[PDB]
């Protein structure tokens, strides 16, 4: 058995860990306030309605 | 219910009081308008039907709103329940100068209602121009007397309500 053979070659990924996500998780609450933002308009115009004229 | 005699014998049992002048003129006072107030509450009846109308078309007309979509009178059941009311009123606004005394307005009438129009949504000032509308027709009908006497249980009525 004389062919060279490669068995554990190191991955293309590095040995650090992961990034942290503090501006992703910033935009992600932005657009999570846009989103609420639309619901809210709904349920606003639903408060803006007469008293008791049902 | 009590009426001016009723109000009057009131009046003298709390003092323990026999009938002085002074009691027997009121009770001549209201003896001698009761005719003119039996003629007045029988032109009423005669024509509470159609003094209803023609208020209620003067109090929508001044107040289209409250027909109109939104108002308290749009739906068939919300003027219905506005008519009637106002047929109340001319009732016991009869009943009030047949008996000389405001005191069944109060009894039977005012005693809550204002508590009940806050908790219905019933809009106050128009009620009381309502009433003013009944006032104007009833005086119309029943001529120059009987008016400025329907007036005094309109006005209490009105007042009661404002």
């Amino acid at each position: 058995m004389q062919p060279i053979i490669l068995r554990t070659l190191s991955a293309r990924r590095p040995v650090q860990g992961r990034p942290n996500l503090e501006t992703y998780t910033s935009e992600v609450e932005r657009w999570k306030a846009i989103a609420q933002t639309q619901y809210a308009l709904e349920l606003a115009k639903e408060m803006s309605r007469p008293a008791l004229r049902t | 219910m009590q009426d001016a005699i009723t109000s009057v014998i009131n009046t003298y049992d709390v003092q323990g009081k026999y009938f002085d002048t002074s009691a027997f003129d009121k009770l001549k006072a209201y003896y001698a308008t009761g005719e003119l107030r039996v003629r007045a509450a029988g032109t009423i009846s005669a024509n509470a039907a159609t003094i209803i109308k023609e208020a209620s078309a003067k109090l929508f007309s001044n107040q289209p709103d409250l027909v109109r979509p939104g108002g308290n009178a749009y739906t068939t059941r919300r003027y219905a329940a506005c008519v009637r009311d106002m047929d109340y009123f001319l009732r016991y606004a009869t009943y009030a100068m047949l008996a000389g005394d405001t005191s069944i307005l109060d009894e039977r009438v005012l005693n809550g209602l204002k508590e009940t129009y806050n908790s219905l949504g019933v809009p106050i000032s128009s009620t009381v121009q309502g009433i003013q509308a009944m006032k104007e027709v009833t005086g119309s009908l029943v001529g120059s007397g009987a008016a400025k006497e329907m007036g005094v249980y309109f006005d209490y009525l009105s007042s009661g309500l404002s």
